């Protein structure tokens, strides 16, 4: 009446991952005592754990396993080691002894059923951290996540399964970074795209380095959301090992990060198979544990209970457990395998039940808030459910979860009725004044006005002045007030009428200047001739170069220009501007030459010269601002409309009939 | 009677069942260790063995059975890398040395996991120094890798990359497939690679071979570094079974001219080994012994692990030599090899020291072990020519000794390059064209200076006396400068070093602008003075305006030169196919266009200044049809010439920018047009003067 189990622990002194061995042995003793002191579970049996200290060494573990196989009482099961490189040789070697191995702390994501048929895992693997994080992406709307993971296999297969699993959930990976020793480069590559939700797989030291860099480069919070697996030590951010970032500095980048970890004990009030709730077992473990602690104490307790269950099943089926146990006989293993597949019991860590070979265990989810790691909720994997109300409320930086994709709206420009309404009113007043001056010129054939400059040319220049105001109103109109399909025509109205304004206003003065030029040593058709020089070319705009607006959205800070045709402009508009400038400089130079010539039968030549001078300077300034300061149409209009109206009013006031008493 | 343990993968499925030939060979060595020689003075070395079937679980079971039974073992022999890792990593606990005859995994080279592991089988990363030496021997620096990603080729490729970074070899691609390389070898001819190293098994090797004919990745422009330990006829076997759509003829055709680098497992020389026989003699004896086991190798069908039998033989001989030295050192006292226990550290350490200092000629060559337990092997290089392997040479990795037999048959007679080398050639103006233009410009300068000298009659005769001679002198001096600028416009980088080419580039613009300004301070400003005199109705009112024009354009040119000059904007063109060379040289043309930062701004400013002056002069000459003046008597000619000069300057500048990318025609037009602009504007002004002065 004595059944034995073989156990492998990282015990003794200073060995790597020793805390996982010295912190679970009290739980092993607790479970052994509870099983032995329990009825109706196994009778005429006494579960004895023969355990050996595998000093985190693949050789010591194998030697210990061979020692317990060669000599001593027949061990009916293996309690797997807590280190991957220790249990893997044992798992490979024990397959020819027909033994079933049960792990208590090994989370490595490679102990799958196909490679290790006899390796059952009470503690879930790292792949079990994929589901909770991807659950949070469903709770808070995040459909665009970046992934950075350590190149080690322990943080590689879980990442591959994650990126192959979030595909079905309409979540698009933006980037995938796999560092080796430098996380800063991975973070810079991640920021190359505008990704805000990050999923990270790395160890505690590399987590400290990653948040070190995430402070170095600005990813501190309020816009960047983190989602990492955190099976680290307690207060891992408090250990000073990163790149000089102090604890009061590594915490700033950690604020508002969601971390998924293994739940140590079940928080439900269910009664375990031991007859005591998880809280009573926790009290017993805290009393009999002293100073050592490990997150796997409940898991190793449940592993010992599962081993007892499997042995009870084997005894119930095969009566000759202690008198016919042979390592070389295969069927025994099969029986235990079946005994380990019918395992379904409530333990101190939840419902223990092996699905493929692993166990679906609840995943604790906590978040760094106010310089502390506060529990947020639990992800139940048996019945997949993200209970976020169990722990503290999810504290966001601000009032809203960080957005997966940055949003900046853009809606046109050129507006502010005022800038336009005041210009329209000024143009209305200007055309009113022009019509008043036309009426004052209508009273011709009366003394000086009869003998002054040709009043017909005066009506032509007044028509020019009014059509300049019509031109500025047509040019200022935008696509938000009129139909977009009317953009070419108004663009044509931007050109043609403007080309009219120069023709009927500058040409009228040019004809008088040419007369004075012909004098120093039937005629107004020259204006029409000048009109030709534009109208024909304007036709060549429409016939072969249709207008196409270019919408350029440039620097949309926390607007897009609607300029005219996207066609030949440095070949066409440059020609127009050069020809106009040639006319301007010609008129100015002949006016300078014809300064003090009185030459009666054509009066007010000096005022015509003054008008041509102001036209020259104002047109030069307007062309300069149009070809240089074309930032947005609003600024161009607010800078050019005043100049245009001032110059036009000067032209229509200087020469018409100033006072003449 | 010393005992050793052996694990031989004989009766298994899959993996490397190399024990089938490696078990008898050891047996032979056993005899040659204990039967004939006095190698063990009073000892008979025995070997207890069992099958592992090339799996780690059965290897561990065999190791347990050997190490936990009555006959004490002093050494463990293991086969494949899985069993070698299973045994060697756990061997330190029992204080045993593990010698592996068939462990080629690079992961076994770390002494921390395996403190007592020796491998007489060369590691998989032993060809990499040889591949790099071959790459540096033919001048190749751009190479690509075609992997299979089997956890063994990853380590070899990593070692190859790290060694390449120490040799300057640049890797273009790292294409890696798993089962089908179609979408892994197709991208090879996207980042076009000529030198490609293949890191796959034979099963993937045949498929890769079949996937480089329809992709046309073979021939004179590509070289493949295949793995050298395939079967000799590895391209004409297992055809129908695999999805190889290709044929044996094309199987062989593209196997031509590929280099295979291999670890030597048989002694290439005829020297007698320490075993008492040569490599060929051992091969014959092994052939004789293997047919007893049930093999018909007389008509081929060799057993698995046949190529590694010398490794097992030399492993046993190394064990025997190390044991002999161990007892020779141990005689200085009472401890012996017979009284050995698994807890005896001193004897195990002595045996480790003996196995460290082993250097003997065995069937596989000079057997010795490196500091990390790896086998120091002499690599061998061969090349497949017409479906047969010819040995190019051998390479010693420890010390650079590349014994080369010059039998490499490169197609075309020359080593292929690692890329299509591009050569940039400067397109220049045609030499006869430049020479003719320079001669014409020299004639123009000569005739201009002739007229300047002829202007001696300024006081003597009234025709030139009443023609404002200073204006004509200014015109001629501008013509000379502008013709010199024309000469400087044909001097491209072919005639001057590029480091001083921007000097000529700036001088061209400076001289041209100065010459044009001086040629219109006399062709247009004289017309302006004529018009002003006619309207208002002498020498200061012309020279001052000339000086003002010179001041403004000199300020513009000085600002252009100081604030933002032009250096070089050598253009490009499509990669031209050169003359017949039967080689991959791509010749690309480059021009010598000048371009400043704001070249458009400066050019527009200068051209607008010139155009304003040109239009002013044209219109003034239009007003100067017939207003002949007594003191400026040549007012009708130097106006007649303004028309043609204006039309030339308004027809040259526009089309010049259009044809500026054509080196010859652009220079030809910008030279001939200026030649005419300075020839008719010279003749019309001065030949009537010469006709009138003498008659
Ligand atoms: C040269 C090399 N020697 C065998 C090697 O040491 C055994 P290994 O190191 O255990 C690698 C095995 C992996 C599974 C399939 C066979 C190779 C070899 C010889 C023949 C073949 Cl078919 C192969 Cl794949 C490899």
């Amino acid at each position: 009446s004595d059944v034995y189990i073989a156990g492998f622990f990282p015990y003794g002194d200073g060995v790597e991952n020793s805390y996982t061995g010295r912190g679970v042995m009290p739980s092993v003793k607790l479970a052994l005592g509870h099983v032995n002191e329990h009825g109706k579970i196994l009778a005429n049996y006494r579960l004895h754990m023969w355990w050996n200290d595998t000093q985190c060494n693949a050789a010591v573990g194998v030697k210990s396993f061979f020692d317990m196989m060669h000599s001593g009482p027949n061990k009916v099961m293996l309690f797997g080691a807590a280190c991957t490189h220790v249990t893997d040789p044992i798992a490979k070697a024990s397959k020819h002894w027909h033994l079933t191995q049960l792990s208590y702390a090994d989370t490595h994501p490679m102990f799958t059923k196909d490679a290790f048929p006899n390796f059952f895992r009470v503690v879930p693997s790292e792949n079990a951290f994929n589901a909770p994080r991807l659950a949070l992406l469903k709770e808070f709307n995040w459909t665009r996540v970046g992934t950075v993971y350590q190149n080690e296999p322990r943080y590689s297969l879980p990442h591959n399964h994650m990126v192959a699993d979030l595909d079905a959930m309409e979540v698009e990976v933006v980037e995938t970074q796999s560092f080796v020793n430098d996380v800063a480069e991975s973070l810079k590559k991640l920021r190359e795209k505008d990704v805000r939700i990050i999923l990270g797989n790395f160890n505690e030291h590399f987590a400290r380095k990653a948040f070190c860099e995430a402070y170095k480069l600005d990813m501190y919070g309020r816009a960047y959301q983190w989602l990492i697996m955190a099976t680290y030590s307690t207060d891992w951010w408090n250990v000073t090992q990163d790149s000089e970032c102090s604890v009061e500095e590594i915490a700033t980048a950690l604020e508002g990060a969601i971390l998924v970890d293994l739940l140590p004990l079940s928080t439900s009030g269910d009664i375990t198979v031991a007859g005591i709730t998880a809280d009573e077992y926790l009290v017993e473990y805290d009393r009999l544990r002293g100073t050592e602690y490990s997150r796997f104490h409940g898991y190793t307790y449940d592993g010992i209970w599962a081993a007892a269950l499997a042995i009870q099943y084997v005894a119930e089926k095969r009566e000759d457990l202690l008198t016919h146990f042979d390592y070389r006989v295969k069927d025994w293993e099969s029986v235990f395998l079946e005994a380990l597949r019918n395992t379904s019991f409530e333990g101190v860590t939840g419902p223990v039940r092996f699905y493929n070979n692993e166990r679906k265990a609840n995943i604790l989810i906590n978040q760094f808030q106010l310089g502390q790691m506060e529990k947020i909720g639990e992800y139940h994997s048996q019945k997949s459910h993200l209970d976020l109300s169990l722990g503290k409320p999810v504290k966001w930086v601000g009032k809203t979860p960080p957005k997966d994709r940055t949003l900046i709206y853009i809606e046109h420009s050129q507006v502010n009725p005022t800038i336009y309404i005041v210009s329209a009113s000024a143009s209305v007043i200007g055309v009113i004044i022009a019509t008043v001056f036309l009426a004052f010129n209508i009273k011709y054939r009366n003394q000086r006005y009869i003998k002054m400059s040709s009043p017909h040319l005066n009506n032509l220049i007044i028509v020019g002045c009014m059509i300049t105001y019509l031109s500025i109103i047509f040019l200022g109109l935008d696509t938000t007030l009129s139909s977009v399909a009317a953009f070419p025509y108004i663009c044509t109205a931007r050109a043609w009428i403007l080309m009219a304004g120069f023709s009927l206003s500058f040409g009228a003065m040019f004809s008088k200047t040419w007369r004075v030029h012909s004098i120093f040593t039937q005629l107004f058709m020259v204006v029409g001739v000048l009109l030709a020089i534009d109208i024909a070319i304007i036709t060549t705009w429409q016939i072969a170069d249709p207008f196409y607006r270019e919408t350029k959205q440039l620097e949309p800070l926390h607007p897009e220009n609607e300029y005219c045709q996207s066609e030949h402009m440095t070949i066409f508009v440059s020609i127009i501007y050069a020809y106009k400038g040639l006319l301007l400089v010609f008129g100015a130079f002949l006016a300078w030459e014809t300064r003090h010539v009185s030459i009666p039968a054509l009066n007010d030549s000096k005022h015509i010269g003054f008008s041509v001078y102001n036209v020259f300077i104002t047109c030069l300034a307007g062309a300069a601002i149009s070809l240089v300061l074309s930032d947005r149409k609003d600024l161009v209009f607010v800078l050019l409309s005043f100049f245009i109206i001032f110059c036009t009013t000067a032209t229509l006031c200087l020469v018409f009939v100033p006072k003449l008493v | 009677e010393l005992h050793i343990g052996g694990i031989f993968p004989i009766a298994g499925k899959g993996g490397w069942q190399g024990g089938q030939a490696c078990m008898p060979a050891t047996r032979l060595a056993l005899d040659d260790v204990n039967k004939q020689p006095n190698l063990l003075p009073g000892f008979k070395l025995i070997l207890h063995s069992n099958d592992s079937e090339c799996e780690p679980g059965l290897g561990a079971s065999v190791m347990y059975n050997l190490l936990y039974n009555k006959p004490q073992k002093l050494m463990l022999l293991a086969g494949c890398s899985t069993v070698c890792t299973t045994v060697a990593e756990a061997a330190k606990m029992w204080n045993l040395i593990v010698l592996c005859y068939g462990a080629s995994s690079p992961a076994l080279s770390d002494r921390k996991r395996f403190p007592t592991l020796f491998r007489t089988h060369p590691s998989a990363t032993v060809h990499n120094p040889t591949r790099i030496k071959l790459m540096k021997k033919f001048g190749w620096s751009r190479v690509a890798i075609l992997q299979q990603a089997e956890e063994v080729f990853i380590s070899t490729v990593e070692d190859l990359e790290n060694r390449c970074m120490e040799a300057g070899v640049e890797i273009v691609t790292r294409q890696s497939f798993l089962s089908d390389p179609t979408d892994a070898v197709r991208n090879l001819r996207r980042q076009d690679a000529r030198i490609i190293v293949g890191l796959f098994y034979v099963v993937a090797a045949r498929r890769v071979l079949c996937e480089m004919y329809k992709q046309q990745l073979y021939g004179r422009a590509h070289v493949w570094f295949f793995i050298g330990w395939y079967e000799d006829n590895w391209y004409e076997v297992n055809l129908k079974a695999e999805g190889i759509t290709c044929t044996v003829e094309q199987m062989r055709i593209a196997a031509e001219g590929h280099l295979t680098t291999e670890a030597l497992m048989w002694n290439q020389n005829n020297q007698t080994t320490i075993s008492g026989m040569t490599a060929e003699e051992f091969r014959h004896r092994l052939n004789q012994a293997l047919i007893e086991e049930g093999y018909d190798i007389n008509h081929d069908r060799y057993p698995e692990g046949y190529q590694e039998a010398p490794l097992a033989y030399d492993a046993v001989w190394s064990v025997a030599l190390a044991f002999n030295k161990t007892m020779e050192r141990l005689t200085t006292g009472k401890k012996s090899l017979r009284d050995f226990t698994y807890t005896d550290k001193e004897i195990a350490d002595e045996i480790y020291a003996a196995m460290n200092s082993t250097q003997f000629l065995g069937v596989s060559g000079v057997v010795a072990f490196s500091s990390q337990g790896d086998r120091i092997a002499l690599t061998q290089i061969e090349q497949m020519i017409d479906g047969k392997y010819e040995k190019l040479g051998y390479y010693d990795t420890q010390l650079d000794n590349l014994s080369w037999l010059n039998t490499e048959q490169w197609i075309g007679g020359k080593v292929p390059q690692d890329r299509t080398i591009v050569t940039h050639v400067l397109r220049t103006v045609s030499l006869p064209l430049f020479v003719c233009m320079c001669t014409i410009s020299s004639c123009g300068i000569f005739v201009a200076f002739a007229l300047i000298i002829f202007n001696i009659w300024n006081k003597h005769r009234r025709v030139i006396q009443s023609s404002h001679p200073v204006c004509n002198t200014i015109m001629l001096f501008g013509v000379i400068i502008c013709l010199i600028s024309v000469i400087l416009l044909g001097i491209d980088g072919r005639f001057v070093s590029p480091e001083e080419y921007p000097k000529i580039c700036q001088a061209r613009a400076w001289l041209l602008s100065t010459g044009f300004t001086l040629a219109y301070g006399a062709m247009f400003s004289k017309v302006w003075r004529v018009h002003r005199f006619t309207t208002k109705a002498e020498p200061w009112k012309l020279y001052t305006m000339v000086s003002g024009l010179l001041s403004i354009d000199l300020v513009i040119l000085l600002s252009w030169q100081i604030f933002d000059p032009l250096q070089r904007y050598l253009e490009t063109f499509p990669l031209e196919d050169p003359v017949s060379t039967t080689d991959d040289i791509k010749i690309r043309p480059e021009l010598e266009h000048c371009e400043s930062q704001r070249n458009s701004m400066w050019l527009g400013l200068v051209y607008g200044f010139k155009g304003l002056i040109l239009v002013f002069g044209l219109f003034l000459a239009y007003e100067t049809r017939s207003i002949k003046v007594k003191q400026i008597n040549d007012s009708r000619y130097v106006g007649m010439s303004i028309y043609n000069v204006v039309v030339l300057c308004l027809i040259t500048a526009p089309v010049g920018m259009v044809i500026a990318s054509q080196q010859d025609a652009s220079f030809a037009f910008v030279a001939l047009a200026v030649i005419f602009c300075c020839f008719l504007s010279m003749l019309l002004i001065f030949v009537p003067k010469v006709i009138e002065v003498i008659r």
